[PDB]
DNA sequence: CGATCGAT
DNA sequence: ATCGATCGTTTTTTTTTTTTT
């Protein structure tokens, strides 16, 4: 058998990181240790570390991956067995990283298969969860049906010959959805790189699939880093492929399916970068590893006490975010209170009580009232800005449709409307038409709003200030 | 005594005669034929080219049959009728030619052979039965660039007992198997899997016939082609390209529920070779790596920089022949040398690009549309749209169905392809308010954040203007300034940096000079490299190279003049319904300044740029003293 | 064009 | 078990009216 070298390779990789892996420590045992209780079966592995200890299995890896891939799961099980009293429930999801090379939609051939390469793009026209019971139990009809075998191939075939008997070899048993092997994925599409925008041809799009742990964490407007698992796609039927056709005409001595395969692509790693914020228990650049209410929520108390104690820090902070700016010193102290919290009471079922406050700017022309806020989109989280006429009243509403795509009437979102606990300010409040204006007339105060003419029980809500 | 069944060929004849022909070769196809010429090579071009290519070690030759005319055309004809039987022998001759070149060379990376040049057949319209296995070559216009597809010749196999894990490939369409693969005793049945096996790429695209070689007043009936590995996406759409191939006929399946077969064989051409035809006259694209210049050109570039005449030279080299009142072409040239890069990777704050924004506006007399139709044949990111060519969504979100996915997709735009570029634009006062409230967003923030039911985006978009706006009038009305003549608001009209005004030249006289000279320009249909020394490309890298290695910096020079004179520059508070001076002007002044220091390549500040800036201003800021 | 089904 | 004679087998379309904002 071919990949027994890969077996021993990741075996003794385990056996090394069974000892230390990094400075008397291991980076992929405590993830596995957290795994041991629920047994969720996802562990990313550094690709650098193959070159560290295994001495360039990368080229042993990055071509015959698709065939080698399954053996990594057996390797995973062999890892978990060594110290845990183990059953073979264990599985292998991977979310690979620490990989250098970054190729795009153009270097595509028959020669690109079984790799781990990292690739980006865009996210469009997403699509939902759609499960899969890939496996089950199936053989002849009478008694000899206990079948946890390898029957989980994409091309699925109930028909199996026999295990114990001479019995039916096309008449199958019935099915198992109870104690067998199942899993999940979804399916979405991707457009050409906006970092690679040439002329001429279209945005050639790729098909894409996601395993368990990858799921519902892709999203429109985001670039990525995939695996390089380009496929032979177990397709079923297609037209225009009028090449030569073949099939095994067996030995002469004294079923058919037309063959035209198409392409798609699969991936088992993501770093949805440019879309990552982190609240306060994330250790930042400047921290103080201390004890606190939570991990890093205020473990820099060692200074934040000081930044909460001075009678000077009021004015200093008023001057600690307008270094490049000079004007009055009243909005320079008031505007932060818009970003600063409100009331946050703990009280009755009377009605929603609000924390936020309305806020304004007026001024004569060319006073850099814009530059106050041009940065604020770059500043706060949740709080991205554009203008109101920067879109239509498909800013407040969605784009009103009168053609059939899914159920022929869709207004279920907007542009103001997705600013939950961030502000999406606007400019030019004087010449804008009196539609969103009277919408805001109550949408700011009574943050619980409705529409008609296309309503799926229309009840939406504003959340922030202005 | 050996030849294929339905043929009259023999392979040793063709290979031997081609080998003798290349040996009987001193580049005679243009050293004996073009004997007036003499390539200084009294050696075959072919062993010379195996040297040129194995010294380069970048394989994949090409041939042409004009070389192969002078030899006995028995090779030529029996390559015509049997090209699938005579082509690869040329590659075998190449295989021995390696040995002629080098014995131990890379004798495993293989060479193409791409002949052509018998003649145009005629054109697509007029074909016959007999031209089915022959040599054809026409061209026209392109439709598409479609996606690529593998194609097998083999499978992968498996087993249960001892793991008979094997393969076997295809001849073309007929395969064998035991009850196993590598069968011994038949311990199981045959296991076949379909992935870990042999594949080949190829792809098909559709192609037209549309030069003016038309059945005139007829739509061009179009052709079709496949592709093969080394010719796959050899061309992108909207090109005219030559074809070299062999006609290829194919049945159609009657019905489909059964295996019946229809009378009409469909025909296409296979692929040997094509001729991608390039026409990029204007100032070329922006890869950066594939454009680097030599030091010898840097000599001439800094030579150009060594002229104080350079302040006017390139502005004078803007027009091909136009010699009236170019006094703005200096103001053009600050965008020719398209702006400075005052980056904001420094503080993370306030992101003030050296935004350069100027438009031309005036009467119809000025050749704004035609000048700038030619300047479309200058600008690297040349665009040309205008009022009522495309809507706001005609600039962005070209969203609709895609039968490639069998689904609809979120899709394309216009401006984000033209970052840093220009679109020559006219008829500005033509659009709905839907557009032109986008331009406020970009002209004032140079941004975009988008929200639709599908994808929601915060992209990046940013570039500089050219435009050729017009009024609601035919002539700019005397005693009614463009302060209101062109159709815009009260101080948004004032908002622009400065639009260097245009208008008809109010002087009857000067018509005759150029009505005669620049008609004689046509009458001769050529130019002269007079004092207007039109550089072939010596102008074009001072354009190109001077976007990148330059970083204007301010020490003390080009700032302080209006930093004094702002007293009366902001005594402007007085005025009834007017528009006046504002403290955005100097931003534009610094930007102009670093721009004009781009010319002269002054890494530190230029001071004269202020003086031409003040000139630029007060030549066209006193157009409304009223 | 496929599976059923009968006998040799 | 083997062969042969038995059984049963079918798929193709694009566009016009009133309605709602
Ligand atoms: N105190 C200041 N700090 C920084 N920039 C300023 C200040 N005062 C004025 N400016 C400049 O003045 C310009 C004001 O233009 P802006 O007010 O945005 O135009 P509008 O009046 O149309 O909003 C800005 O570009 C800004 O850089
Ligand atoms: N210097 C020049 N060189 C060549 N053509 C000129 C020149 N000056 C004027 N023209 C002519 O004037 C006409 C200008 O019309 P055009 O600019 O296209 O109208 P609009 O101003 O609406 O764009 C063109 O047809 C052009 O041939």
């Amino acid at each position: 058998v071919k990949d027994e070298v890969g077996i021993r390779a990741q075996k003794l990789f385990q056996d090394f990181l069974e000892e230390f892996k990094e400075d008397g420590e291991i980076k992929y045992t405590r993830p596995a240790a957290s795994l041991e209780s629920p047994d969720r079966c996802t562990l990313e592995v550094s690709f650098e570390d193959v070159e560290k200890y295994d001495q360039n299995l990368a080229t042993a890896i990055i071509e015959e991956y698709y065939h080698i891939y399954p053996f990594l799961c057996q390797s995973v099980s062999n890892y978990v067995k060594d110290r845990i009293g183990l059953k073979t429930q264990k599985d292998c999801y991977v979310a690979f990283t620490e990989v250098p090379t970054r190729h795009k939609v153009r270097d595509l051939t028959t020669s690109k298969i079984g790799t781990l390469i990292r690739i980006s793009g865009q996210v469009v026209r997403t699509h939902p969860v759609h499960p899969e019971l890939v496996s089950g139990v199936f053989m002849c009809l009478d008694c000899q049906t206990e079948i946890r075998n390898v029957e989980q191939q994409f091309k699925f075939t109930n028909p199996t010959i026999c295990r114990n008997p001479v019995c039916s070899n096309r008449k199958r048993f019935m099915l198992d959805v109870e104690k067998s092997l199942f899993l999940d994925f979804q399916k979405i599409r991707i457009q050409e790189t906006q970092a690679e925008l040439p002329r001429g041809c279209i945005p050639r799009a790729v098909e894409i699939i996601l395993r368990s742990e990858l799921v519902e964490t892709v999203q429109a407007g985001d670039r990525y880093d995939f695996t390089g698992t380009l496929i032979v796609v177990p397709d079923v039927s297609v037209l225009a492929g009028v090449g030569t056709r073949a099939e095994n005409s067996s030995r002469h001595k004294p079923g058919m399916r037309e063959l035209n395969y198409r392409m798609a692509f699969l991936a088992c790693s993501v770093q949805a970068t440019t879309a990552r914020f982190g609240g306060t228990d994330l250790p930042m650049s400047e921290v103080t590893a201390e004890d606190m209410k939570k991990q890093m929520t205020d473990a820099e108390w060692h200074k934040i006490y000081e930044m909460s104690k001075d009678r000077n820090l009021y004015q200093n902070l008023i001057s600690s975010l307008f270094p490049s700016i000079y004007g009055n010193d009243e909005v320079k102290r008031g505007i932060l209170l818009q970003q600063f919290g409100g009331v946050a009471k703990t009280t009755t079922e009377k009605t929603s009580l609000r924390g936020d406050i309305n806020v304004c700017i007026v001024g004569d022309p060319s006073t850099a009232k814009s530059q106050f806020l041009k940065q604020v989109s770059d500043f706060s989280p949740r709080a991205i800005y554009t203008s109101g006429k920067a879109s239509s009243a498909a800013g407040l509403t969605a784009a009103v449709v009168r053609d059939e795509e899914s159920f022929d009437f869709v207004i279920e979102a907007g542009a103001l409307m997705l600013a939950d606990n961030g502000i999406c300010c606007i400019d030019e409040f004087d010449k804008m038409d009196q539609r969103d204006q009277v919408a805001i007339h109550e949408a700011m105060e009574q943050q619980t709003i409705s529409i008609a003419r296309a309503g799926v029980r229309a009840t939406l809500n504003a959340r922030t200030s202005i | 005594q050996l030849v294929v069944w339905g043929t009259n060929v023999v392979v040793s004849q063709c290979k031997s005669k081609f080998k003798s022909f290349i040996m009987r070769f001193i580049d005679p196809s243009a050293e004996q034929d073009e004997i007036s010429e003499n390539i200084d090579v009294n050696q075959p071009l072919y062993l010379q080219k195996l040297e040129e290519i194995h010294t380069l070690e970048e394989p994949y030759l090409n041939l042409n049959c004009a070389h192969l005319k002078t030899f006995d055309q028995d090779l030529y004809r029996q390559l015509i009728c049997y090209p699938q039987e005579v082509i690869p022998g040329f590659d075998m001759a190449i295989n021995e030619m390696f040995f002629e070149r080098y014995p131990a060379a890379l004798l495993e990376h293989q060479i193409q052979v791409r002949p052509f040049n018998a003649d145009k057949t005629r054109n697509m319209r007029s074909l016959n039965p007999e031209d089915m296995d022959q040599l054809i070559s026409i061209s026209g216009m392109v439709i598409r660039s479609s996606n690529v597809i593998p194609e097998m010749r083999e499978a992968f196999f498996s087993c249960n007992i001892c793991s008979f894990s094997t393969t076997v490939e295809v001849d073309r369409g007929r395969i064998n198997q035991p009850t196993l693969c590598t069968n011994c005793n038949t311990n199981h049945c045959f296991r076949l899997i379909h992935n870990r096996s042999e594949f080949t790429d190829k792809q098909l695209v559709k192609l037209q016939e549309s030069p003016d070689d038309m059945a005139a007043g007829q739509t061009p009936h179009n052709v079709l082609l496949y592709a093969h590995n080394d010719l796959v996406d050899k061309v992108q759409p909207g090109d005219r390209v030559t074809v070299t191939g062999i006609y290829r006929a194919t049945p159609l399946k009657t019905g489909g529920l059964s295996s019946s077969v229809k009378s009409v064989y469909k025909t296409h051409v296979d692929v040997v070779h094509f001729r991608k035809v390039d026409n990029k006259r204007l100032y070329e694209d922006e890869e950066g790596k594939d454009h680097i210049f030599p030091p010898e050109r840097v000599e001439l570039l800094q030579l150009l920089a060594k002229k104080p005449d350079i302040y006017d030279r390139l502005a004078r080299a803007i027009a091909p022949s136009i010699y009236e009142n170019d006094d703005i072409k200096k103001g053009i040239l600050l965008q020719l040398f398209g702006g400075t890069k005052k980056k904001h990777a420094t503080l993370g704050r306030q992101n003030f690009r050296s935004e350069i924004h100027l438009l031309l506006c005036g009467d119809p007399g000025t050749s704004k549309s035609q000048m700038l139709q030619y300047v479309f044949n200058l600008v690297p990111r040349s665009q040309y749209t205008s009022g009522r060519g495309s809507s706001a969504v005609g600039l962005t979100a070209y969203v609709t169905k895609d039968p490639e996915t069998r689904q609809l997709v979120l899709q394309t735009g216009a401006l984000v392809l033209a970052d840093n570029g220009v679109c020559c634009i006219d008829e500005f006062d033509k659009m709905n308010d839907s557009t032109r409230s986008v331009l406020h967003e970009v002209m004032e923030q140079q941004t975009l954040s988008i929200a639709k039911a599908g994808i929601i985006c915060q992209l990046n978009a940013r570039t500089s203007i050219l435009a050729a706006a017009n009024p609601a009038e035919s002539q700019w009305n005397k005693r009614k300034n463009i302060i209101d003549n062109v159709q815009l608001p009260h101080t948004l009209l004032s908002r622009f940096d400065l639009i260097f005004l245009v208008l008809d030249p109010q002087d009857e006289i000067f018509d005759k000079r150029l009505a005669s000279h620049l008609v004689s320009l046509y009458y001769v249909t050529r130019h002269e490299e007079e004092d207007t020394m039109f550089d072939m490309s010596v102008l074009r890298d001072y354009i190109a190279y001077a976007r990148e290695h330059l970083s204007p910096t301010l020490s003390d020079e080009a700032q302080q003049r209006l930093i004094q004179a702002y007293v009366d520059m902001r005594k402007v508070g007085a005025g009834r319904g007017q528009i006046s001076a504002y403290p955005r002007q100097l931003e534009s002044l610094i930007r102009l300044s670093e721009a004009h220091a781009k010319v002269r390549l002054s890494n530190q500040v230029e001071l004269l740029d202020v003086e031409e800036a003040w000139r630029l201003h007060r030549e066209a800021l006193k157009q409304s003293a009223t």
